[PDB]
C-alpha cells in the first residue's frame, strides 16, 4: 500500500505540474492582453482629447 | 531555382516591404496560375507580415484592436 | 544654422529655415554645458526637425544655436579604440587622452546586402568544451547568454574574448547597453586585471572595445550605443577583415530603450507595451551581425526574460535571430563546474549533422542523452537508494558524473587569481575525448580525473598524480599540538593586544567649505535681465 | 538628528515638489558623498514619487505609456 501510493502520489505532482504549467502559460496570454488593453484604453482616452 | 521565385522582405527592411512582399510574390506566382501553370507558393511567417502591418497601421494612427492589430 | 524651437523632455524640435537635415543626422547644439548631441527622427513639416537627443536637455533655451554635421552620429574606429572606453557619440569616457581614430564612420548603415552574405554556415570554434561540443557557435550568429550574478558569466565573456583573439586573431567589442555603472566600472576593472585591457603603452595589444552607454544616460543614449558597438565591430570585420565578436550586454535594454524613445516620440504603441517598430528596430541592429565576404562579427547577447514569460514580444522577437543559447545555470555552478554552461539547456542551431557532421552530432546527442538519462532518475536514486537500481543504470550514472565533471575547464584569463592554468581545447580533441568517455574507454579512470583540464590526455596524467598521490601520504602523520596554550592566550590578552582607534566627538565637516548665505528673498530677472527682487503687487 | 537630514514632500503637498524631493535629497546626500565622507539615502516610496511624475506628465499632454506612465 505505502509503495502503490509513492506511485500514486508521483503521478499526482505529474499532473499538477502539466496542468500548473497549463495555467502558467494562459496566466501569460491574460498579463499580456491586460497590459495590451488597458494601453489601448489609455491611447483612445488620450486621443480624443488631442 | 530553375523553378523558383524568391522573394524576400527581410528583417531589416522597411515594413511596406515586408507588408507588401507576399502580394509581390503573389503577383509573380498568378502569372503561372493565369496562364494555365501550376503554381507554389510559401509565404513564409505570414505572421510577421501581420507584425510589420500593425507596425505601419500604429505609425498612421490608426485605433489597435485585439493584441494591437489593426481590425 | 538651425535653432531650438521645443524642448520637452529628451525630445528637442529644431527649426531650420534652410534646408532640413536628414533623418538620423547628428546636430550639435551650439553653447551649452557638455556636448549636446541630437539625432534627426522625423521631420515635422513648417521647418522643424524632432530630434532626440544624447545627454540632458536640462538648460537648453528655445533659439540656441543647433549646428548640422551632415551625418548621422560618427565615431571613431579602428585599433586605436581597442582597450578604450567609448560613450555613444564617440567619446573617450575612460580618461585616457583622446582615442586615435583610424577613421570616423557613421553608426548607421544598411545591412550588407544579399550579394554579400556568407551562405556556408559554419562554426565558430571558441576553445571551450561544452561550448564547441552541444551549443556550438556558428560564425556570424547571434547568442543568446541566459547567465546572471554568481554563475562566472564575466569569465566568460572575458574567455569568449580572449579565445578568439588567441585563436582566429579577431578582435571584441563590447555594447553596455544601458548597463549600471557599477558594473561597468566592475567589467573593466575585470579585463584590466584579467590581460584582455591593457592601459598606457601596452594599450595596443588590448583585444576588446568597451562602448559604453549607461543606464542614467537618455533613452535616445541607450538606444543607440549599440549601433556604435556595431560600427567599431564593422570596421575590423570590413577593413581589418576578422572575426569580430561582438557583446551586446542586455539586449532587453536595448529593446527598452528603443521603446522608450517610441513612446516619447509619440508613437502608439503595439502589443505588450512595446513599440510599433520593435521587429524592425531590433531587426535593423542583428542584421548588421552577419558574416560579409570580408568577415564576420558573432553576437553574444545577453537576454533578459521580462516576467518569465517566453512568449513576451521582446524576447520572442529576439529569439528569431538567435542562432544559439548557453544558458549558465547556479546548479551547474553548485557542481563547483565552470563554465556554469548547463548542458542540458543550452541549444544551438548549428546541432544537425548538415553542418557539424554526423560525427560531432551523434557525440552531442549521445553526451546530451546520457546526462538526460542521468538527470530523470536522481528522484529515483534520492527516493529508493543510490546502489538500489541496475548496474547499466548506475553506469551511466557514472558515465554522466563523469561528463559532467568533464564539462569543466580551467580559463585563460581566471589563472590571475586560480593559479590554474587555462587550457585552449580544440574542436576535434573536443570529439574524440567525448567518445572516449561515452563508449566505456575511461570508466576505470576516477571522476575527479574529469575536472578542470583541457582533454582526454590530462585526465590520464590527472589519475596518475592522483594514484602516485596514494604514495606521498606516508610522508608524514597529522596531529595538531598543544591543545589549550599553543597560541590561544588568555582573553584579556586578546583584549590587550588589539590596539584602540582615534575617535572624536568633533565630526568636522568644514573642511573646504565654501558656507554661502542664501537669501530669503525670492530674487527674478527683470525685462532688461538683471537680478531683482519680486516686484511687491500681484 | 545629529547626522540625519529629513526631506519631506507629503500628500498635501503639490506634485512637482514630491518629484523634486528625492532629487533634492540626494542632492543634499552628494555633499556627504563629493568631500570624502559617506551617505545613506533613503527614498521612502519611490513608488509615490513615481505616481507624482505621472501626474505631472499626463497634464503637460506628454504621451502616455504603460501604465499611464511616461517614456
Amino acid at each position: 500500500e505505502h509503495a502503490s501510493r509513492m506511485s500514486a502520489m508521483e503521478n499526482s505532482t505529474k499532473s499538477a505540474g502539466e496542468m500548473l504549467g497549463k495555467l502558467t502559460l494562459d496566466y501569460n496570454r491574460k498579463r499580456q492582453a491586460t497590459i495590451t488593453t488597458e494601453l489601448i484604453e489609455i491611447i483612445a482616452g488620450a486621443s480624443a482629447l488631442m | 531555382m530553375r523553378y523558383t521565385i524568391m522573394v524576400s522582405a527581410t528583417a531589416s527592411d522597411a515594413a511596406p516591404l515586408q507588408f507588401l512582399a507576399p502580394y509581390s510574390g503573389c503577383a509573380m506566382a498568378e502569372y503561372f496560375r493565369d496562364t494555365g501553370k501550376h503554381g507554389l507558393i510559401i509565404y513564409d511567417d505570414l505572421s510577421k507580415q501581420s507584425v510589420a502591418y500593425r507596425q505601419m497601421s500604429l505609425l498612421l494612427r490608426r485605433p489597435p484592436g485585439r493584441e494591437a492589430f489593426p481590425g | 544654422a538651425g535653432y531650438v524651437s521645443q524642448v520637452i523632455g529628451p525630445v528637442v524640435d529644431v527649426r531650420f529655415d534652410g534646408e532640413l537635415p536628414s533623418i538620423l543626422s547628428s546636430l550639435e547644439v551650439e553653447g551649452h554645458s557638455v556636448r549636446l548631441v541630437l539625432e534627426v527622427a522625423q521631420h515635422m513639416g513648417d521647418n522643424t526637425v524632432r530630434c532626440i537627443a544624447m545627454d540632458s536637455t536640462d538648460g537648453l533655451v528655445r533659439g540656441q544655436k543647433v549646428v548640422d554635421t551632415g551625418s548621422p552620429i560618427k565615431v571613431p574606429v579602428g585599433r586605436g579604440t581597442l582597450g578604450r572606453i567609448m560613450n555613444v557619440i564617440g567619446e573617450p569616457v575612460d580618461e585616457q587622452g583622446p582615442i586615435d581614430a583610424a577613421d570616423i564612420w557613421s553608426i548607421h548603415r544598411e545591412a550588407p546586402e544579399f550579394t554579400e552574405q556568407s551562405t556556408e554556415q559554419e562554426i565558430l570554434v571558441t576553445g571551450i568544451k561544452v561550448v564547441d561540443l552541444l551549443a556550438p557557435y556558428q560564425r556570424g550568429g547571434k547568442i543568446g547568454l541566459f547567465g546572471g550574478a554568481g554563475v562566472g558569466k564575466t569569465v566568460l565573456i572575458m574567455e569568449l574574448i580572449n579565445n578568439v583573439a588567441k585563436a582566429h586573431g579577431g578582435f571584441s567589442v563590447f555594447a553596455g547597453v544601458g548597463e549600471r555603472t557599477r558594473e561597468g566600472n566592475d567589467l573593466y576593472r575585470e579585463m584590466i586585471e584579467s590581460g584582455v585591457i591593457k592601459l598606457g603603452a601596452e594599450r595596443g595589444n588590448s583585444k576588446c572595445t568597451l562602448v559604453y552607454g549607461q543606464m542614467n544616460e537618455p533613452p535616445g543614449a541607450r538606444a543607440r550605443v549599440a549601433l556604435t558597438g556595431l560600427t567599431v565591430a564593422e570596421y575590423f570585420r570590413d577593413i581589418e577583415g576578422q572575426d569580430v565578436l561582438l557583446f551586446v550586454d542586455n539586449i532587453f535594454r536595448f529593446t527598452q530603450a528603443n521603446s522608450e524613445v517610441s513612446a516619447l516620440l509619440g508613437r502608439i504603441p503595439s502589443a505588450v507595451g512595446y513599440q510599433p517598430t520593435l521587429a524592425t528596430d531590433l531587426g535593423g541592429l542583428q542584421e548588421r551581425i552577419t558574416t560579409t565576404t570580408k568577415g564576420s562579427i558573432t553576437s553574444v547577447q545577453a537576454v533578459y526574460v521580462p516576467a518569465d514569460d517566453l512568449t513576451d514580444p521582446a524576447p520572442a522577437t529576439t529569439f528569431a535571430h538567435l542562432d544559439a543559447t548557453t544558458v549558465l545555470s547556479r546548479s551547474i555552478a553548485e557542481l563547483g563546474i565552470y563554465p556554469a554552461v548547463d548542458p542540458l539547456d543550452s541549444t544551438s542551431r548549428m546541432l544537425n549533422p548538415n553542418v557539424i557532421g554526423a560525427e560531432h552530432y551523434n557525440v552531442a546527442r549521445g553526451v546530451q542523452k546520457v546526462l538526460q538519462d542521468y538527470k530523470n532518475l536522481q528522484d529515483i536514486i534520492a527516493i529508493l537508494g543510490m546502489d538500489e537500481l541496475s548496474e547499466e543504470d548506475k553506469l551511466t550514472v557514472a558515465r554522466a558524473r563523469k561528463i559532467q565533471r568533464f564539462l569543466s575547464q580551467p580559463f585563460q584569463v581566471a589563472e590571475v587569481f586560480t593559479g590554474t592554468p587555462g587550457k585552449y581545447v580544440d574542436l576535434a580533441d573536443t570529439i574524440s575525448g567525448f567518445q572516449g568517455v561515452l563508449t566505456g574507454k575511461y570508466d576505470d579512470l576516477p571522476e575527479m580525473a574529469f575536472y578542470m583540464v583541457g582533454d582526454i590526455k590530462e585526465v590520464k596524467e590527472k589519475a596518475d598524480k592522483m594514484a602516485k598521490d596514494i604514495a606521498s601520504r606516508k610522508e608524514a602523520d597529522n596531529k595538531k599540538v598543544s591543545e589549550e596554550l599553543k597560541d590561544i592566550p588568555s582573553l584579556d590578552k586578546l583584549v590587550s593586544e588589539i590596539k584602540e582607534v582615534v575617535i572624536e566627538e568633533d565630526d568636522g565637516l568644514e573642511e573646504d567649505f565654501k558656507a554661502e548665505a542664501l537669501s530669503s528673498e525670492t530674487v527674478v530677472l527683470n525685462e532688461e535681465g538683471k537680478s531683482v527682487p519680486l516686484p511687491k503687487k500681484n
